[PDB]
């Protein structure tokens, strides 16, 4: 199987024999030593590389990206960030002038992220570089550098890649997919690859029978529907975030702290749901907003409410040959409010994720959608709490009196992220939070300005 | 050139991805790759070791065990041995037991997972308490130092505070992981590695191979980060590559994959600190009694000097008439702890800062005045001493703090914060000032030496070579500046070459913030021999006196005539005058006795202070640093740009230590936090939103290279201020002692908020 892509301006055709090899290894094996390996798990950014295609250009972690994925795209690494004649990119010179590097080892990844941001003129630095760790500089000088280079015409040589292209199964349509999966129930379906690549790089696994969903345009659509929005499984977390900025700011704000921009750019909601991790951040939110999920097997097509998809820790309502095809969201939910609690704000796994949706009949509580991740082997509504809440008045004290029911809805774990006591106490704290916030009170540490 | 804010010698190379680190070096096609098989038991005898499935794993060429080691099996930087491969028993989860060489890194890792090992488990020591119970320790008993009589002083004290608190460890998290490469070289070997201490690598490989030192050469051009984590844990990889290489006849490379790195290597020692401190009615301290329990891991490594350094700093920034320290170095079955920026300093210092704060809350006094009242006296009959007996003749803290408090707008801001708190019920702001006093030099005295070698070629360009290693701190740029300043020429004519034990021998680790102080002297010593030879030559030629020959800015001047540095050099060449020179420097005035805890172990102290302001969420503990203002003393800095940069980076590293960074082990000894996804260093948005750093610019009193002061480690202690601020915020939520423990994670801040709120 042969693929093609542009590499740092040059056309490249490659014989894939192992479809699981990561982009990071192919590269270092070709001598493109400039992309570094700092963790090989998606957290450090040190392997960041820039891809481009019709949707445009973005920065992603080469260690999470297997080869097949870059077919038909343009790829830019740190060695190709400079112009062909050797002129440095405005971001490179700025890093030199402002001392944005010390040991140098995270410098490439920073430069590539920075260059990608510069190419689309994005300026939300804290979010764009969250996923690039630097242990030496304190970050300050890297910010000065980004600021300083922002007033510079974009690199022309980088945009010229736009004009480009104009073993393992690679479906082009949902139909082709459905057909084939149905025949190979046991296959390993790879979308973003952000949870699967850790099976090969860390668990040292080997996966035969593999299919990549990232080339099914029809699986990655956002369709306006009569009664909501239909979100394809292959939609990336980044894209879902962009859409949500309008109709679902709360979910949008949540997705802000979903991994890093680099992972968001390729991870999918379908994947976040199919992985079925009780610490997924997607599920709790969606359940609080009462969305629905759509499975599919050949031409068949079930359709339950999201929360019902999760049976037990590590086990889902999924049939041999069956795959997730989309989820559906209501056109609105102003009651939604999402809370994530971790040791660090950016790029961390939740100790607890709290999603709350309360509808009111003036002062009275009509409906109560309350979801949690990381409180149990599965994401789930807090029934007894929800229940006791109906009909009661929406004041802090009523909520204060129902908290204990949470200790009946869940019995959290203890582990390196947090103690059971803390988890518990935090689920309860999220509830106080919600009233206080809706009642217009200052509650968020991240909104405090110096 | 000294004094100018010039970029790191490798800025452009960093920014274009041209800079090479160890794993980027080109190597022969036949190079093997290595990986260790690790113990899954915290403590046990090994009973069976079936390696057959390993030998049969694809791509594997050789497999090794302690019995294959041809000679020494010992990676320790200290007199007691630490095997490289397990000898019949294991002592922690992670100890390497066998070694695989395969034709690829993956193939090595994979094979390293297929052994069948049987163990005979034994009771494991994992907690300080267990350690104390069992009397598991190093140095057969605690170390105790005492000045005057504490119990007497604390019995008669108007005010008093007793307390106990944990301080967790810290993982280095150098972005480039441990790594090394060994190439057979007819008779001997050449090792390339990523280490702060190539002479030790040389020493340990030689012993592992049965070779005299002169048959092993170590080169090292740059590390992507060290922070003390590569002072010694480089020894295992190098030993392993050398041994594999000797046996297979081929070049051998080993890099740890991240998870392995965190499970095998050491971390900053965690401490438990118990204190009693007391004062006068006016607020002058009367005495302080501390007990230190330090978790060291299964082997001594650098625990000794580390714990000595904590004792040496238990006085923090204050004069204390009576003081006692009783220091336990507790052996347990976990990763053997090691150096980390600060090297004991921060633990002992943080011990006294906590105390004094506790004292201050107790007497309802403002922590800042109490501190300010007890700083050692300014300089310029009988100078005050430290508890180890060293005159403190350079304390500028008084002036400095004052100056920082004004520039920082301290007083006003404190009120703005009080107001703001009273109006809020869910959030609370906090602010604190914290000072720093850190001694410079290794406390093992004889490591305070450094060498260099310099060459001028006939076109006038210069190659400088010294014993320190570059790990991002700008050492190389600073030595470039010292040489260009001492020879009178432009820096661009000076080129730095890789650290190499065959050019400057018997070096010490680059550490203890002594890299630039000592290598700078050595570089100057060499450059001065050269200049002397050139002046002597210009003087005889132009008939006049050497001291009247001027070198400046690429020009030489004598008897009214003037010439380019190159022409002087070409003529010196024709006249047969050697253009090559070594240089050496031994820090003077040092001497002290560890056991008695008396002497002058430091040349001088570095100082600084920081004021940090943060906010916390009273419901969950979530929190963040809003603003920091720092004022730090780097002497007459050699490069203020590079200094400001160390300071910023060290600040974030320290606060990282005391907030999100947390190590956790499970009931059986396994490290649970062993990957960036579970061990959390400060991330980009964690930086302070307002970050003001400034240098105090006053030459050092002592004769250091251009009167500068080391700036690498000291600044890491400024992070205490952030912890002190987190605690100020807790203290505002209630009337009780918050007893905030370190690391101040959100779970921990929440616990301290509750104690203060009296909700348990
Ligand atoms: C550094 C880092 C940070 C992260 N942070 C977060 C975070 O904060 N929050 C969070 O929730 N997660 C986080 N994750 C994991 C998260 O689930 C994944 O990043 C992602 O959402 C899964 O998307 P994906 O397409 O890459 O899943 P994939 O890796 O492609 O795998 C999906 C899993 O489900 C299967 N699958 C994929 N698509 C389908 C389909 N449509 N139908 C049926 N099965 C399918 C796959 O075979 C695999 O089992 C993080 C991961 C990393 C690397
Ligand atoms: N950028 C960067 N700076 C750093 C480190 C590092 O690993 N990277 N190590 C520190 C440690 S532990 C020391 S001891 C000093 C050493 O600097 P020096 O050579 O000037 O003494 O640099 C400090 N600054
Ligand atoms: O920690 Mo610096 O002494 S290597
Ligand atoms: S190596 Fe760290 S994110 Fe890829
Ligand atoms: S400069 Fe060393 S990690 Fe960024
Ligand atoms: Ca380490």
């Amino acid at each position: 199987m042969e693929i093609a892509f542009l590499l740092n301006g040059e056309t490249r055709r490659v014989r894939i024999e192992d479809p699981t090899q990561s982009l990071l290894e192919l590269l270092r094996a070709e001598g493109l030593t400039g992309t570094k390996e700092g963790c090989n798990e998606g957290d450090c950014g040190a392997c960041t590389v820039m891809i481009r295609d019709a949707a445009g250009s973005r920065a992603v972690n080469a260690c999470l990206m297997m080869l097949p994925q870059i077919a038909g795209k343009a790829l830019r690494t740190i060695e190709g960030i400079a112009a062909p004649d050797g002129r440095l990119h405005p971001v490179q010179q700025a890093m030199i002038d402002h001392h944005g590097s010390q040991c140098g080892f995270c410098t490439p990844g920073f430069i590539v992220s920075m260059a990608a941001a510069h190419d689309r003129d994005r300026k939300d630095y804290d979010d764009l570089l969250a996923g690039n760790l630097c242990r030496c500089t304190g970050y300050a000088p890297i910010l000065r550098a980004a600021e300083a280079a922002a007033g510079e015409p974009p690199a022309d040589w980088l945009q010229a890649d736009a004009a480009f292209t104009l073993p393992a199964f690679l479906p082009e349509t949902s139909d082709a997919l459905a057909d084939w999966y149905l025949a190979h129930p046991e296959a390993t379906l790879i979308a973003g690859g952000t949870d699967v690549s850790l099976w090969v790089t860390k668990a040292l696994r080997d996966l035969p029978e593999v299919a990549f969903l990232s080339h099914c345009k029809d699986l990655a659509q956002i369709r306006e529907t009569p009664d909501g929005y239909g979100i394809g499984a292959g939609v990336t977390i980044a894209a879902l975030r962009a859409f949500a900025e309008g109709p679902h700011p709360a979910l949008a704000g949540l997705l802000r702290r979903f991994a890093s921009e680099q992972v968001r750019q390729v991870a999918t909601i379908g994947g976040n749901i199919a992985n079925g991790s009780p610490i997924g951040d997607g599920p709790p939110a969606l359940i609080a907003m009462g969305a629905s999920l759509t499975l599919r097997r050949g031409q068949e097509r079930r359709r339950m409410p999201l929360e019902d998809f999760f049976l037990e820790y590590r086990k889902q309502d999924r049939r041999p040959g069956e795959f997730v095809e989309s989820v559906t969201l209501p056109k609105s939910a102003p009651g939604l409010r999402c809370y994530k609690l971790s040791k660090r704000f950016d790029q961390d796994i939740s100790a607890v994720c709290g999603c709350l949706n309360l509808t009111l009949k003036g002062s009275k509580i009509e409906t109560a959608r309350i979801a949690f991740g990381g409180m149990a082997g599965v994401p789930k509504r807090a029934a007894a709490f929800e229940a006791a809440l109906i009909g009661q008045d929406f004041r802090e004290d009523t909520i204060a009196a129902a908290l204990p029911l949470l200790a009946q809805d869940f019995t959290p774990l203890s582990d390196m992220r947090a103690s059971a006591a803390y988890r518990m106490n935090a689920a309860q704290a999220m509830a106080l939070r919600y009233v206080r916030e809706l009642s217009g009170e200052a509650v968020a540490v991240l909104e405090v300005m110096p | 050139s000294v004094g100018k804010p010039l970029p790191h010698d490798s800025a452009r190379a960093h920014v274009t991805g041209q800079a090479r680190y160890l794993d980027d070096l080109p190597c022969p096609a036949n190079t093997l790759h290595l990986a260790f098989g690790l113990s899954t038991e915290a403590s046990a005898a090994i009973t069976g070791l079936d390696l057959e499935p390993v030998r049969e794993s694809p791509g594997v060429i050789a497999v090794f065990t302690a019995a294959d080691l041809p000679h020494d099996n010992d990676a320790s930087p200290a007199p007691s041995p630490e095997p490289v491969l397990a000898t019949g028993e294991v002592h922690f989860v992670g100890q390497p037991i066998f070694l695989v060489a395969a034709t690829s890194h993956r193939a090595a890792r994979i094979a390293a997972r297929k052994a069948r090992i049987t163990y005979a488990p034994r009771p494991a020591i994992l907690t300080l308490d267990q350690a104390l119970a069992a009397d598991s320790r190093f140095e057969g008993g605690p170390v105790i130092w005492a000045r005057g009589d504490v119990e007497t002083a604390l019995a008669g004290a108007a005010h008093l505070a007793e307390g106990c608190f944990e301080i967790g460890g810290q993982e280095h998290f150098y972005l480039e992981g441990q790594a090394a490469l060994a190439l057979p070289a007819e008779g001997g070997v050449v090792i390339h590695c990523s280490s702060q201490h190539p002479s030790e690598i040389q020493h340990k490989v030689a012993h592992a191979l049965g070779l005299a030192f002169h048959d092993v050469r170590v080169e090292m051009r740059r590390m992507g980060g060290g922070f003390g984590g590569k002072e010694s844990q480089g020894n295992h990889l190098a030993i392993a590559c050398a041994v594999a290489a000797r046996a297979t006849g081929r070049p051998c490379k080993m890099r740890y994959d991240r998870d392995d790195d965190m499970v095998i290597t050491g971390k900053r020692h965690d401490f438990r600190i118990r204190y009693r401190i007391g004062a006068d009615a006016s607020g002058k301290l009367l005495g302080a009694d501390f007990v230190h329990l330090a978790r060291c891991g299964w082997s001594a490594d650098l625990s000794l000097p580390v714990c000595d350094r904590a004792m040496l700093h238990a006085d923090g920034s204050y004069f204390v008439p009576a003081l006692r320290i009783e220091s336990h170095r507790l052996r347990t079955n976990t990763q053997s702890n090691t150096a980390f920026r600060g090297f004991g300093g921060p633990q002992g210092a943080l011990g006294m800062e906590r105390a004094i704060e506790h004292l201050a809350r107790g007497m309802g006094r403002d922590p800042a005045e109490l501190r300010a009242l007890n700083f050692y006296d300014p300089p310029e009959k009988k100078t005050q001493t430290t508890h180890y007996g060293q005159e403190v003749a350079d304390c500028v803290l008084g002036e400095l703090v004052t100056r920082l408090q004004k520039s920082a707008n301290f007083t006003t801001r404190r009120a703005e914060i009080a107001a703001w708190n009273s109006t809020n019920r869910t959030l609370a702001r906090g602010i604190a000032l914290s000072p720093v006093k850190f001694g410079i030099s290794f406390t093992l005295t004889h490591l305070n030496q450094a060498g260099a070698l310099v060459q001028i070629y006939t076109d006038g360009s210069v190659a400088l070579n010294h014993g320190g290693t570059e790990m991002g701190q700008g050492l190389h740029a600073k030595m470039v500046q010292v040489a260009a300043a001492v020879l009178g020429i432009d820096p661009v004519q000076v080129r730095i070459t890789a650290t190499d034990t065959s050019k400057v021998p018997n070096t010490s680790a680059t550490a203890a913030s002594s890299g630039a102080d000592m290598n700078g002297m050595a570089v100057k010593d060499a450059c001065e021999t050269l200049r002397g030879r050139l002046a002597g030559f210009v003087a005889a030629r132009e008939g006049c006196a050497a001291r009247d020959v001027i070198f400046d800015a690429g020009q030489v001047q004598a008897s009214g005539k003037s010439w380019r540095f190159a022409e002087i050099v070409a003529a010196a060449y024709m006249a047969r005058i050697s253009l090559s020179a070594t240089g050496f420097y031994a820090t003077p005035k040092l001497s002290w006795d560890r056991l008695r805890g008396q002497g002058r172990p430091f040349l001088y102290f570095a100082y600084g202070a920081a004021i940090t302001e943060v906010v916390i969420d009273r419901l969950t503990g979530e929190n963040r640093i809003l603003r920091t203002d720092i004022l730090h003393d780097a002497g007459a800095s050699l490069n203020p740009a590079l200094d400001i940069g160390q300071i910023e980076g060290a600040y974030v590293q320290g606060a990282g230590w005391l907030t999100t960074e947390e190590l956790v082990w499970d009931h059986c000894g396994r490290l649970m936090t062993h990957a960036p996804s579970t061990y959390k260093i400060p991330a980009f948005s964690d930086r302070p939103r307002i970050f003001n750093v400034a240098l105090w610019d006053q030459p050092n009193r002592e004769e250091t290279i251009f009167r500068s002061k080391a700036v690498g480690e000291p600044p890491f202690l400024l992070g205490i201020s952030a912890f002190l601020a987190l605690h100020d915020a807790c203290a505002a939520c209630g009337p009780h002692w918050p007893d905030l423990q370190a690391p101040a994670t959100p779970e921990a801040v929440l616990a301290a908020v509750r104690r203060a709120e009296g909700r348990a």
